[PDB]
RNA sequence: UAAUAGCGCCGCAAUUCAUGCUGCUUGCAGCCUCUGAAUUUUGUUAAAUGAGGGUUAGUUUGACUGCAGUCUUGCUUUCUGACCCUGGUAGCUGCUCACCCUGAUGCUGCUGUCAAUAGACAGGAUAGGUGCGCUCCCAGCAAUAAGGGCGCGGAUGUACUGCUG
C-alpha cells in the first residue's frame, strides 16, 4: 500500500501567456498520455483533441475548463487566460510564432492567433506563419516538443534572425 | 474559365514586373475576369445550379484577397479596386 | 367526414392567360399583408401569447390595400381569396408556436420536479420510506390523476413535503418499493433536458414567407454581390443564403368558400361547364375520368334543384361545399398559362350523398344555427341574423337524392389496429362482452394480393435513397422517392381495415395514442449516445443512424388519417387508447381494443 | 484469377400452434389436407423474389333505377404487360490535376467481331461476386472524400486552385 502519500501528477506550472493548445501539449509530456487520454482522465472525453487544433467552434464552457482544473491543478480562472478574451477574433488555420522572444519564453502565446495581431510588440518584428528557410507551415502548438521546424529542424530561436 | 491568351493578357497588365505571376493584384484581376463572365451566363440560364456553386466560391475567394491587401498596403488597395471598377 | 375530388378545366387561350394575369397579380397582395403583420403589426406579440388571430385584423389590413395602385385592378371574390389564404396561414403558424410554448412549460416544471431518490432524501431531510407513506397518503387524499397530482404540487408546498407528489409522479401516479439505480436515473433525468432543448431550438421557428415569383431581390443580389464587396463576413453570407434560394413558380391558389361563387352548366356539345363570380365572361369545361364524373354531375343538378324551386332549398344543403382553383406543374417550354394546368379541387362533404346523409347534416346545422342565434341574443346583426334565421327554416326542404339506409354496428364488437417499425398494421377483432377474438390479421393478410408492396417500398426507399446521394455530388435534377407508393399502401390498408369492420358488423375501429414518437425517440438515442461517444458530437449522430431515419420515416400520421377517412366515409366511430409497450403485434391490438372499450365508462 | 465473410430480401425444407382444418362439450380432443402466425435451416435445370434509362387523354376498379336495364369523361397515383433506345453537333458554364503514399456511401464491369493503341462496328437489359441485391467483397483506375509527404518561381501583415494545363 502507499507510504502515506496524497494522489499526484507530474504537475506543470503555465508560462506569461501561452495558449491552452500549448499548455495541455507540455502537461501531457510531463505526464505520459495521449489527448484522448487526457480528455478520458478529466471526464470530458473528446473534447481535447479539438483544443489542441484550436477548433473552439463550440467554446470552452465553464463546466470542461473546472475539469481539466480539477486534472492540471490551475484554476478555470487562469486556464481562461490562455484563451482569446471575449470577441476578441482567432484564427486556427496558420499557426504563428514571434521566435525572437521563444529564447525568452519558450511557448507559443495565445496572442499570435488574435486576427488584429500582426507584429510582436516587445521586439517591433513581423509575426511568423511559416519556417523562414523551408517554407514549411507549423505543427499545431500541442505539439512544440523540439522547439524547431518540423522538416528542416532549424530552432525556432534561429528565426528571430530571420524575420522582418 | 478563361482562355490562354486572355490569362497572359490579365497578369500582364496587373503584375507590376515580369515576374508577378500571382501577386495579390493579379490574383484579384482574374478572379474578376472570372465573374464578370459567369454573371452573363447565370442570370440567363437561372436553372444551372452546378454554377451558382462556382459563383459564390469564386466571389468568397475574391473577398479575402481583398481584405489582406487591405490591411497590407492601403495605396495598392485603393489602386486595384479604381483598375478593376469595384465599390 | 369531407373529401376532396379534382378535374382539370379546358379553356381557349385568351382565358387561361386573363386568368394567370389575375393571379400572378394576386399572388403579390398574399405576400404584402403577411409583411402587414410579420414586421409591420405592433400587437404581434399578444397574438403569440393568446396564440389565435383576431377574426377581422387581415380583413383590416387587406380593405385599404384594394385602391392600391399595385392591386386595384381584382375582383371583390379575389381580394376574399388573398384574406382568405393569409388568415389560415397565420391561424395556422400562431397556433403551432402556442402548443410548442405549453410543452416547454410543461417540461420545464417536470425538469425541476424530477430528483434521485437520494435528493429526495435530502430536500425533505427524511427517509426514503417516509416519503414512500407520504405518496400513499396522497393517493388516499387524490382516491386526471396526473393532473390532481401536478395541481398538488403547484399548490399545497406543505414543508417540502411535495416532494412525495414527485416520487408518485416519476413512478406513474403509483407506489413503488425498488431504489433507483443512478445511471438509469442519469439518462432518465438527460433525455428531459435534451427535449427542453431541443423544443427551444423549435420555438425560435421562422415567420410565414410569401411566393415571391419576380425574382427583383434575386436579380439584385446578384448584381450586387458580383460588382461590389462585402464590408463582413456577415454580409457576403447574407447575399449567399439569397443566391442560394429557389425561387416560386406557382402563385397562391384561388380560395372559393362560398359554393354558390362556382356557377355550373352544360355546353351545347354535353359537356359540363363552371364559371366563377367575379370571372363570369370566362366559361371553363371540365375534363375528368367517369370513376368522378357522379360527383360533377351533382353539383349541376343541385344547382338546378335551388333555380327550378326559387331559392326555397339552401345551399347549407350543397354537395359541393367549398373549391379551390391551381396551376398544376407543367414540363417543357411556353408561356406559364399554356405550360401549366388549371385544376379545381372541390370540397365534398361525402355523407350529403345520400338522402339518410343528409338528414344527419340537416340535424348538425340545425342544431349549430339555433345554438348561434340564442349566443348572439346590432346593426348589421340584424341581417346576419335574418340570414341565419332564413337557413335554419330553408334547411327543411328536401333535395330529390339516393336513398341507402346507414351503416350499424354492434356496440360490442371493436376492431383493434396494432401499428409499428416492423408491422405496419395488425388487427384484433374483439367481442368485448365474450371477452373472444373473432379474427386476426397481419399484414399477409390485411392486403392480400399485394404483399409484394411492403417489400418494394422498402427495395424502394433504400434504392432510391442512394441513387438520391449519388444525383446530389453531380448536381443531376433527378431526385425521386417512394412517396406514392407509401401513399398507396396506407390506403390498401385503410380499405382493409374497414371491409374488415363491416363484415364483422363492428361498432368502431380503435387507433393508438401515438403522440410524438419521433421527437421521443430522438431525445432517447441522444441521451444514450453522449454516455459512448463523450465530446465526440459526429459520432453521437452517427450511433443510431438507420432506427432515428427509420422513426422519421414511419408513416404513423398518415395511416392513422387513411383510416379516419375511411371509416367516416363507412358510418363506423372512431375511438382510442394505450398501445401496450411489450405482448405481441396480436396481443397489442386485443389489449389496444379491450382497453378502448373499458374507456366507455 | 479473384470475390471466402458480413448485412437486407426471396422462397424451399422442417419443428412448434391457430386466426385454420372433423366433431359436438360451443371449448375441448385431434391431427397439418388447406389457409395463416413463430423459430430454425437452406441456396440441389427446387421454388420465389428479382432497381440498365424511356413510351399510350390505354384497359379494369364507376353512377342510377329493379343480378337486369339506362347513362358514362379523357383527374391524381401504384403495379402487371408490351414496345423503343443504350444517341447525334451548336454554343455557354462549374469542378478537378507539379509530382508521390494511404484509398473514399468514389468512378468503371454484358455478348460477338476488328484493332489488340483506347477506341470503332454489330447485338442487347441475362450486365463483376451468390437464389436475388447493397454503401459489403473481388479486379482495374483513383486529381475531382480526407489526411500526409514534398520540388521550383510569384506573393509573403493572417490571403493564398494562386503557378506549373
Amino acid at each position: 500500500e502507499a507510504p502515506d502519500v496524497k494522489p499526484w501528477l507530474f504537475l506543470i506550472k503555465p508560462y506569461e501567456g501561452e495558449s491552452l493548445s500549448h499548455f495541455l501539449g507540455r502537461f501531457r509530456r510531463a505526464n505520459h498520455l495521449s489527448a484522448s487520454g487526457l480528455g478520458t482522465l478529466a471526464g470530458i472525453g473528446a473534447i481535447v483533441a479539438r483544443w489542441e487544433r484550436f477548433h473552439f467552434n463550440p467554446r470552452p464552457s465553464q463546466q470542461e475548463l473546472e475539469a481539466i482544473a480539477s486534472v492540471v491543478e490551475v484554476d478555470a480562472q487562469r486556464l481562461a487566460q490562455m484563451l482569446p478574451p471575449a470577441g476578441v477574433g482567432m484564427q486556427h488555420e496558420p499557426i504563428r510564432l514571434c521566435g525572437a522572444c521563444y529564447a525568452e519564453s519558450p511557448c507559443h502565446r495565445i496572442e499570435w492567433q488574435y486576427k488584429s495581431v500582426w507584429k510582436c510588440d516587445r521586439h517591433q518584428l513581423k509575426i511568423l506563419a511559416k519556417c523562414p528557410n523551408c517554407q514549411a507551415p507549423f505543427k499545431m502548438p500541442a505539439l512544440w516538443e523540439d522547439g524547431c521546424c518540423h522538416r528542416c529542424r532549424m530552432p525556432f530561436a534561429e528565426m528571430a534572425k530571420l524575420q522582418k | 474559365s478563361l482562355s490562354t491568351e486572355a490569362t497572359a493578357k490579365i497578369v500582364s497588365e496587373f503584375g507590376r514586373d515580369a515576374n508577378d505571376t500571382g501577386s495579390t493584384e493579379v490574383q484579384v484581376a482574374l478572379l474578376t475576369a472570372q465573374i464578370n463572365h459567369l454573371q452573363g451566363h447565370f442570370a440567363e440560364h437561372k436553372k444551372d445550379h452546378h454554377s451558382r456553386r462556382g459563383l459564390l466560391r469564386m466571389v468568397s475567394q475574391r473577398r479575402k484577397l481583398l481584405d489582406y491587401l487591405k490591411r497590407k498596403d492601403v495605396a495598392r488597395y485603393t489602386q486595384l479596386i479604381e483598375r478593376l471598377g469595384l465599390r | 367526414s369531407q373529401i376532396t375530388i379534382q378535374a382539370r378545366l379546358i379553356s381557349f387561350e385568351s382565358n387561361r392567360q386573363q386568368l394567370w394575369k389575375l393571379m400572378a397579380d394576386l399572388n403579390t397582395p398574399l405576400i404584402n399583408e403577411l409583411l402587414c403583420q410579420l414586421g409591420q403589426h405592433p400587437d404581434f406579440e399578444k397574438w403569440q401569447q393568446k396564440g389565435k388571430l383576431p377574426s377581422t385584423v387581415v380583413s383590416q389590413l387587406c380593405q385599404p390595400l384594394k385602391t392600391d395602385p399595385r392591386f386595384a385592378g381584382q375582383p371583390s371574390r379575389l381580394y376574399m381569396s388573398a384574406i382568405h389564404i393569409v388568415d389560415y396561414i397565420y391561424k395556422s403558424w400562431l397556433a403551432i408556436q402556442k402548443r410548442l410554448q405549453q410543452q416547454l412549460d410543461g417540461k420545464t416544471r417536470w425538469l425541476e420536479m424530477l430528483n434521485s431518490d437520494a435528493e429526495l432524501v435530502e430536500l425533505s431531510g427524511d427517509t426514503l420510506e417516509a416519503i414512500r407513506v407520504k405518496a400513499a397518503e396522497i393517493l388516499a387524499i387524490a382516491m386526471s390523476l396526473s393532473k390532481t397530482l401536478f395541481d398538488a404540487y403547484q399548490e399545497t408546498e406543505d414543508i417540502k413535503s411535495r416532494s412525495a407528489i414527485s416520487y408518485l409522479l416519476k413512478n406513474g401516479c403509483k407506489l413503488t418499493d425498488k431504489e433507483e439505480d443512478s445511471e438509469k436515473f442519469a439518462k432518465r433525468r438527460r433525455q428531459v433536458e435534451i427535449q427542453i432543448q431541443r423544443l427551444t431550438e423549435k420555438l425560435i421557428s421562422r415567420m410565414p414567407k410569401g411566393r415571391d415569383l419576380t425574382n427583383a431581390k434575386w436579380l439584385e443580389t446578384l448584381l450586387t454581390a458580383t460588382t461590389t464587396v462585402a464590408e463582413d463576413n456577415a454580409q457576403a453570407k447574407r447575399w449567399q443564403d439569397i443566391l442560394l434560394t429557389r425561387s416560386s413558380s406557382l402563385p397562391f391558389p384561388l380560395v372559393f368558400e362560398t359554393n354558390e361563387d362556382m356557377v355550373w352548366s352544360k355546353n351545347q356539345k354535353g359537356r359540363l361547364c363552371v364559371h366563377f363570380n367575379g370571372l363570369s365572361d370566362l366559361i371553363f369545361e371540365v375534363y375528368c375520368g367517369n370513376r368522378q364524373l357522379h360527383w360533377f354531375q351533382r353539383f349541376l343538378e343541385d344547382q338546378q334543384t335551388k333555380r327550378k324551386s326559387k331559392n326555397q332549398h339552401s345551399s347549407g344543403l350543397f354537395t359541393l361545399r367549398n373549391g379551390h382553383l391551381v396551376w398544376l406543374e407543367g414540363e417543357g417550354k411556353g408561356e406559364p398559362w399554356n405550360l401549366h394546368h388549371l385544376t379545381l379541387y372541390c370540397c365534398v362533404d361525402n355523407r350529403l350523398w345520400t338522402e339518410e346523409g343528409t338528414e344527419i347534416v340537416r340535424q348538425e346545422k340545425a342544431d349549430e344555427i339555433t345554438k348561434f342565434i340564442t349566443n348572439m341574443k346590432s346593426d348589421t346583426q340584424q341581417a346576419l341574423i335574418q340570414r341565419k334565421q332564413s337557413t335554419l327554416t330553408r334547411i327543411n326542404n328536401s333535395f330529390e337524392r339516393p336513398s341507402q339506409p346507414l351503416y350499424q354496428g354492434q356496440s360490442h364488437i371493436l376492431v383493434g389496429v396494432s401499428l409499428g417499425l416492423e408491422k405496419p398494421a395488425t388487427v384484433a377483432v374483439v367481442d368485448a362482452i365474450a371477452n373472444k377474438v373473432l379474427a386476426y390479421r397481419s399484414i399477409k393478410q390485411l392486403l392480400g394480393d399485394n404483399y409484394e408492396l411492403l417489400n418494394r417500398q422498402r427495395r424502394q426507399q433504400q434504392y432510391l435513397s442512394h441513387e438520391r446521394h449519388k444525383a446530389q455530388k453531380n448536381f443531376s435534377p433527378n431526385q425521386f422517392g417512394a412517396s406514392e407508393l407509401g401513399q398507396h399502401i396506407d390506403r390498401l390498408l385503410a380499405k382493409a381495415i374497414v371491409a374488415l369492420a363491416r363484415t364483422y358488423k363492428a361498432g368502431s375501429i380503435v387507433l393508438p395514442k401515438l403522440g410524438d414518437m419521433r421527437e421521443v425517440v430522438q431525445s432517447e438515442i441522444q441521451a444514450i449516445a453522449e454516455q459512448k461517444f463523450p465530446g465526440y458530437i459526429e459520432g453521437q449522430q452517427k450511433y443510431a443512424k438507420q432506427y432515428r431515419v427509420n422513426v422519421h420515416r414511419w408513416s404513423y400520421g398518415r395511416l392513422i388519417q387513411s383510416i379516419q377517412s375511411k371509416a367516416a366515409q363507412t358510418g363506423i366511430v372512431i375511438e382510442e387508447g394505450k398501445q401496450p409497450i411489450r405482448g405481441s403485434p396480436h396481443d397489442k391490438a386485443k389489449e389496444l381494443a379491450l382497453s378502448a372499450y373499458n374507456l366507455r365508462l
